[PDB]
């Protein structure tokens, strides 16, 4: 953003002004990895009291 | 049992990396040259590892130019089957509801077809799902949907019982981002009896809702799952081959190839003095690090200072290869280019029509019929004339007709030997006329100017 | 009703002809067919069945 972007100035005068630049904030958006631990699922179990795997 | 319906069948697994190849070569270079590890193996592994190796790596790949023909064969096979309408049977105004919205989305029934028909062509499957909400919605479900068919004897046929495929949809929340919210359908087949159950998350929770038995107009219930698996052979659950594989691995050879071209042309492309004979007491004194090359300006060398331009001569190894691919491709009898420099002589090529489009007259029957299943089956919801059909265009290589084309078809109805209607889609199929036949009647109906 | 079966080349495995009464008679023909498990899970197997 233009922080000093309105300046006042005197019609009968002719003096000096500074230039002002345009800066570019950039933002920003992290990514998180997450997973399950291995769980142990045999069919012998599941098969060994009548439920599918 | 309530069991685990994201379950992706052996085979659908199995069959899921061709289709996303064939996906990504249809997206064109965009996704081939992002997903270029699968396809163009690295010329040095070794090297790879290495930083140097990935910047190498990806200069190689980018200077790769992707033909892109898989995209314009498919457009040129739809091309070919969707000219002009395809064709309804039977009865219209009291069909229009799946014929201007087929889905309630506006819709029309011919642009779902043509869908339907460049996912078969694409990967060669597919599939079309009948609801009642009152009106009969056809669906239309990828490829990559379909995840789960059993089939078994239901006495003793070839029955299919169970059929899981998903449903994606996006919440209406208040605000404007845009979520994925996912449902899962199980189509179950009991003792002769339809039935339908869904499955949805939304909110990290799974619902499952009543077990339902849709039936029709007249009741009796389901006796046949409304859903047809078409494909590039036929409507059977078993997955039918993609027909463009072949297409793909050549054009990904080509790409390759064209890769390994490229760098050897931005490499060795341009010329080098390559000067011989020449000491560096000679370079630094009168050269002094640098020649005028230009006409205005002559340059000297030594004794025994012989000056020669190198550069990679044309016609090599590679390129040939490229043109054998190419040709290799239009040998495989696929409509991916057009040559202007070839000519053919005519008459030759209408003998090999018939099996220049084996694969256009085999997919349009398969989509044809699946859809004439899927409006008997809307028919049965609401009890309409069931002896209704819905065909593609089945005549090929679609020209204007000729001024003795249009008078042999005139003199062939004024004979009683082609229908009015028929006449009249002889005359739209040839571009030749616009309006309804219904139109034209009472247009003719009056009196003649005169 | 009656069904017409397609039985695939590589099923047929095993067929016998003999002359009765002058003429060639099949007298033995066996075929394979395929299907899944009915398991109330949606786990696919695979059976057969001799014809």
């Amino acid at each position: 953003k233009i922080q000093g972007l309105v300046r006042p100035r005197d019609p009968y005068s002719n003096a000096d002004v500074a230039a002002k630049d345009l800066r570019q904030l950039v933002d920003n958006t992290i990514k998180v990895a997450s997973g399950t631990p291995p769980i142990n699922i045999p069919p012998s179990m599941l098969r060994w009291i009548q439920k599918n795997p | 049992d309530s069991n685990n319906i994201k379950y992706v069948r052996e085979d659908a697994k199995k069959m899921h990396k061709l289709w996303a190849h064939i996906r990504m070569a249809m997206e064109g270079s965009r996704a081939i040259k992002d997903n270029a590890k699968e396809f163009v193996p690295h010329p040095d592994n070794t090297k790879a590892t290495t930083p140097e190796g990935v910047a190498r790596y990806k200069a190689y790949i980018e200077r790769a130019v992707w033909y892109g023909a898989s995209a314009n064969t498919v457009d040129g096979m739809l091309g070919q089957i969707f000219a002009r309408d395809p064709v309804f049977t039977g009865p219209e105004d009291k069909f229009d509801m799946l014929i201007n919205d087929v889905d309630g989305s506006g819709l029309s029934i011919h642009q779902q077809a043509r869908d339907s028909a460049e996912d078969a062509l694409s990967l060669g499957r597919g599939g079309l799902f009948v609801d009642y909400s009152a009106r009969p919605y056809i669906k239309f479900i990828a490829a990559e949907d379909i995840l789960n068919w059993r089939e078994r004897w239901v006495n003793g046929a070839k029955r299919t019982t169970l059929l899981v495929f998903r449903e994606e949809s996006d919440a209406d929340d208040d605000g404007y981002q845009i979520y994925k919210e996912e449902v899962w359908r199980e189509l179950r087949l009991v003792d002769g009896t339809y039935w339908q159950r869904t499955w949805r998350e939304n909110d990290g929770q799974l619902y499952v809702d009543d077990w339902i038995s849709p039936t029709k107009a007249d009741g009796s219930q389901f006796d046949e799952i409304p859903f047809v698996i078409f494909g590039s052979k036929n409507n059977d659950p078993t997955i039918d081959m993609p027909p463009m594989r072949d297409l793909v691995e050549l054009n990904i050879a080509h790409f390759r190839n064209s890769a390994d071209y490229e760098e050897a042309c931005f490499i060795c492309g341009q010329p080098t003095l390559f000067l011989s004979g020449l000491t560096e007491h000679w370079v630094k004194n009168v050269l002094g690090g640098a020649v005028v090359i230009g006409s205005r300006d002559a340059v000297p060398l030594p004794v025994n200072a012989k000056p020669e331009l190198l550069q990679a001569e044309g016609n090599g190894m590679v390129k040939e290869a490229m043109d054998q691919k190419e040709r290799q491709m239009v040998a495989l009898g696929a409509k991916l280019i057009d040559s202007d420099k070839t000519q053919r002589t005519f008459g030759e090529a209408s003998m090999e029509a018939a099996a220049q489009n084996s694969v256009l007259s085999r997919v349009s029957k398969n989509v044809s019929d699946a859809y004439t299943k899927a409006l008997r089956w809307a028919a049965m919801f609401l009890g309409l004339d069931e002896k209704i059909e819905y065909e593609l265009n089945s005549d090929f290589d679609i020209n204007k007709m000729s001024p003795e084309e249009l008078a042999a078809v005139i003199s062939a109805w004024q004979s009683n030997a082609i229908s009015f209607t028929e006449m009249r889609w002889q005359i739209k199929k040839g571009g030749r006329a616009y309006l309804e036949d219904e139109d034209m009647r009472n247009e003719s109906e009056q009196d003649d100017p005169l």
